[PDB]
């Protein structure tokens, strides 16, 4: 047997996104840390590096049995989902995790909304002496949303393992919910919202209108 | 007088594969009017005379007093001047003329003067329009970077 | 002898004893054993071997073809040369050569397995540069030229390589002049060919050629095992000689073997 | 006029071409013009240069008109700045920019004036 | 073990405050110190960015026995809090400030408010020739508030330090109180009152009983 | 009969394709890992090779335990199976104006990656490259029609569109379980050339 | 009507066309119109181009309405402002408004014509 399976969400923010793109040496009065930006577009993306990278460590918090050094010290829990470099059986490991493309372009112009990315203007305050030093670091503004999907594969029997991997996933998206995606995090800059969270089978034949209700 | 080509190749990169992108470099150095060290890429391909006097001795002497009798100006620094070497239209020689003012002013003071005999070095053979200066700053640069990384 | 034909590739392997290096010009018996194993297949061989093995049927290996034909370099009498270059060429100042391919070498993968890197040579022909056997014009070579125009020459071929335009064209005068067979005076094989054994004496004496080793595999469907050619050496397409001599189609089958193998040497030459 | 040949020698030709303090010989040889009175106009061309890199120049024609406002405006304040875009051709650059790689060469024209000015004193 | 327990408040301003802004495209007579907003609804934020801001630098009068002098010099429970960048142990450290948005927008309509910032004149007087230098600074308005989530990890690594690590939360925000929290501030503008101190598990099993009571208390 | 029908593709990209490169020299703040390119155009390419083993390791997914794999990509082994009626070929990048009048400098861009340790928290920065994102790429397949192929033709085309349906599903590229590949295959028809077939039911078969 | 292309030189020729005084050339080409009058017009937009910002234009409609009403009453009482209401098109450019983006417009013009005043005098 075999199968593809995906799901498809909305990344929604609050706090919005900055996930640094390049840190090449800038202007000299504009952005410090320019946010991703598609090439074509020149629209946020939230790739699937970040999420994939995000979604590992915050679910070896979790669903290790014991601390990592490395993604190749994980548990086979998640180096199955995740892939693993070193382990043969977990080479190419079951999930896709793709870019995401900010839907809602026309919404936010329909709303009062001039840029989709803020420039946010802040600085650090030295100990001594008080001086300051400002920042201007752009921002993929707040309620954006994003096509997220991931593409699940069911293989040889991998099919007894199904279920549980879905519990994975699924807390692995209850965990970028409380936490961050990206840069700067732990002064704002992360909330994400999970939305319209559906499983759809693409190829071959899996059942999961018994899934989906996991997902809600 | 003879002519080099160096590749820098990291473990385990097959001989066979390392032999002939090695053959590419020497026949690049070859590839001007007498001989030339060519060194890490097909560009770097320095005459031997504007090299061991000039790089090897005169910029990665003055790069290596400076790192290490300083404590504030660190990889970051490196690093930013090395892409301002490697982009180099003249608008970044006026980024590069007030990125190291303003770091001339951001020193403890007592760090300052040897800051700036740095600073008028690193500009003038920023702006030096011999265009050879600039490659040798970026080898410089570069050698000065491969030596001091963890 | 009478039509040249083009090749326009963009394109590919061709060889030259490795996978890791590959030349810019494919030695006729390649471009005849192409046309061999698609004859083999729309079952035709036997008409296109009734047509080959007479001397009507010439062929010819593969020269640069940069706005007009060019040719070897002639081995002595002081790498190719344009048409119009070649008594230029014979008296000789310099003519140092152009690039009509750049040779690329890629490393290439089978992923997750134990010894998987590989790595391919690539002529790439620089957008204009095509190669052009000579052959002597014929519909059978027509529709076998037309579907190796989709099957590919040379190299990988099945992961996108030798895979070319057919452009037939009628051969530019003072070089159909210049195609001979039976001459007598001073001649050059523009293609790497194989005397007949007493013609072969007859050939070595004031014969400038270099070797070059045609071998090493026979494509077959009829063994389930991969033998090893009987590892032909021939001429090159320099090579010049005096009193032209009379070529092969040399069965070089890995001995008990159920079909032929039959490595294309057999001459057209050029006058000088 | 300024080309994307020698529009950032004219910026720094202009830092030179400005008026000092030749009086207040307590760290002379300064200029009248404050760096306060310059980034905030940099700060108008640091926005707009940012915002050209994204958005059409249709898009940004208020925005540059507005511009030319400001840079009259700070002039009529202080004699500082009104000598700054006079030797600093900034008003007749101003008219110049029609295109977003005009627009963007404006806008690093007035970073190598800002460059330049704290290259100098 | 891994949790993750999520403290509320409710920010209410008094004098209310200005965090400052944005635009250099304002204008010749209006708004010249803008305030930090949110692009999408216009409304007053209060960015998680200066909370910590404010916070590490009010907790480290109090908790750096050796004066500080940069970060990553503060004193092992600062710097499990709020990150080091210079410890191996204490990089991402604890403590996730997120942006207070604006939330009782609905009932600052039932008092009469016409905008929910607002403009005031703020004129540097001379004091030699008593010239006079005009200023129009926006802050939000004095009964704004803020939801206000503040989210800290919960490892094995926090083996006996929650306790002690709530005492030093709890102890920087009733010293925002005492404080400004960003803009003038030594001239108004400043002052926050934290309403509704409640922490709650958002990830893992972790008792708030005892937790509620370092809060309210 | 003997035919060679075609397949015909613009195979756009929905997110960056990264593939290979023989790894030159890293140059301290350049592009670590660069695309491979075509040396006379320096645009991106999609070599034959890697569209014809990616998509023959997603048909050993599905028609695995194989006859049907080995005929249409060939075998080393397997006396019939050599060069198995499939001729892959490299794809060229069509659309080179369209991107220059959608508007972008560079044909490919710079994605910046790091990798965080899981205990230290230090970054480790890369600059991957990749080929930008709504590029389309020409694809053509050369299907082979033979006698021993008449036995037995179409269910050699169940697979190959079962083949294309699995590229827009996995990635096609390289380091693609986290975005960078995503590939899809729009404008997709057949045609007949050298011989002579009938692509009539194929070309409704194709939607 | 005042476009987002052309107000600024607008601004500039309704400044330029203005009055000054003929008698007291005791530094002449003085206006007939001071400072601290331009800024009391200034100050009416002041207070609607950051509501343009914020809020929606169906509650801006009444505050224009009534911005029609200080224009004509800050024109009937120095003979100053009346020579400016009509050089620039003030009343017949406040009619065109109808939108956000008019409104933001013709507070601009308002600073062009404060920017401009200082830079003439």
């Amino acid at each position: 047997t075999f199968a593809k399976i995906k799901f498809s969400a909305q990344i929604r923010l609050e706090t919005g996104l900055h996930i640094g793109g390049s840190d090449a040496f800038a202007a000299i009065g504009a952005i410090n840390s320019p946010v991703i930006k598609d090439p074509i577009t020149n629209l946020p993306i939230i790739p699937g590096s970040s999420l994939k990278g995000k979604m590992r460590t915050l679910l070896a918090k979790v669903y290790n049995e014991k601390v990592a050094e490395k993604p190749s010290d994980d548990s086979d829990i998640l180096s199955r989902l995740f892939g693993n470099s070193k382990d043969k059986r977990f080479k190419m490991g079951r999930l896709i995790f793709r870019d995401a493309f900010l839907s809602n372009a026309d919404e936010l112009d329909s709303l009062g909304v001039r840029s989709y990315t803020e420039v946010k203007f802040e600085n650090t305050i030295d100990r001594i002496t008080a001086e300051a030093n400002p920042r201007q670091i752009e921002r993929a503004i707040r309620n954006s949303t994003f096509d997220f999907e991931l593409i699940y594969e069911i293989t040889d029997e991998n099919e007894n393992q199904v279920e549980e991997d879905f519990k994975v996933i699924r807390d692995g998206l209850k965990l970028l919910e409380l936490d961050y995606l990206g840069g700067s995090g732990s002064r704002g800059y992360g909330k994400v919202a999970f939305e319209n969270l559906k499983a759809t089978t693409v190829f071959g034949n899996y059942d999961v209108k018994t899934l989906n209700e996991l997902l809600t | 007088t003879l002519s080099a080509g160096i590749g820098l190749f990291a473990d385990k990169t097959p001989i066979s594969l390392m032999a002939h992108q090695t053959g590419e470099l020497e026949e690049a150095a070859k590839g001007n009017e007498k001989d030339s060290i060519s060194l890490f890429s097909s560009d770097y391909t320095f005459k031997f005379d504007r090299f061991i006097t000039n790089v090897y001795d005169d910029k990665l002497e003055q790069i290596r007093y400076f790192f290490n009798h300083q404590d504030e100006r660190g990889k970051n620094f490196i690093y930013k001047l090395i892409e301002l070497l490697r982009n180099h239209d003249r608008m970044n020689m006026a980024r590069l003329a007030y990125y190291l003012t303003r770091l001339e002013e951001l020193t403890r003071e007592t760090d300052r003067d040897k800051f700036k005999t740095f600073k008028n070095l690193f500009y003038s053979w920023y702006t030096n329009k011999n265009d050879k200066d600039r490659k040798e700053a970026e080898l410089a640069l570069l050698l000065y970077i491969y030596e001091i990384r963890k | 002898t009478y039509k040249l034909y083009i090749m326009t590739f963009q394109n590919a392997h061709f060889g030259s004893g490795t996978l890791d290096s590959s030349k810019l010009t494919f030695s006729a018996d390649r471009i005849f054993s192409a046309l061999v194993l698609e004859a083999l297949k729309m079952g035709k061989l036997d008409a296109f071997l009734a047509e080959a093995n007479q001397d009507k049927f010439t062929l010819t290996d593969a020269f640069p073809f940069q706005f007009g034909p060019f040719l070897p370099k002639p081995i002595g009498y002081p790498q190719f040369l344009a048409l119009e270059n070649v008594d230029d060429y014979l008296n000789g100042e310099l003519f140092e050569n152009e690039e009509h391919a750049v040779i690329d070498t890629v490393t290439k993968n089978q992923p997750h397995k134990d010894d998987n890197l590989y790595q391919v040579a690539t002529t790439r022909f620089s957008n204009d540069t095509s190669l052009y056997v000579i052959a002597n014009e014929s519909d059978l070579l027509n529709e076998l030229m037309s579907s190796l125009q989709y099957s590919g020459l040379g190299g990988k071929r099945s992961s996108g390589f030798g895979r070319f335009e057919l452009d037939i064209q009628n051969i530019p005068l003072e070089l159909s002049d210049r195609l001979t067979k039976n001459h007598s005076d001073k001649v050059m094989s523009l293609t790497t060919a194989l005397p007949v054994d007493a013609d072969l004496e007859e050939a070595m004496e004031d014969g400038h050629y270099l070797l070059t080793k045609s071998s090493g595999f026979a494509f077959s469907h009829a063994t389930n095992e991969n033998y090893r050619k009987q590892d032909l050496y021939k001429f090159a397409s320099g090579s010049t000689f005096s009193k032209t001599f009379e070529g092969q189609i040399v069965d070089v089958r890995p001995l008990d073997f159920p079909h032929a193998v039959l490595n294309y040497a057999k001459p057209l030459f050029f006058k000088l | 006029i300024l080309t994307d040949e020698n529009y950032v020698d004219i910026a720094e030709k202009a830092i030179l071409k400005l008026e000092r303090n030749t009086r207040n010989r307590k760290n002379p040889d300064a200029f009248f013009l404050t760096t306060s009175k310059l980034r905030n106009l940099l700060s108008l061309t640091s926005t707009l240069f940012d915002e050209s890199k994204v958005k059409e120049y249709d898009a940004l024609l208020d925005r540059i008109a507005y511009l030319r406002v400001q840079f009259v405006y700070q002039a009529g304040r202080e004699i500082a700045v009104k000598d700054l875009i006079e030797k600093a051709q900034i008003l007749e650059a101003l008219k110049e920019i029609k295109d977003r790689e005009t627009l963007q060469r404006f806008c690093r024209y007035m970073e190598a004036l800002v460059a330049y000015f704290k290259f100098y004193g």
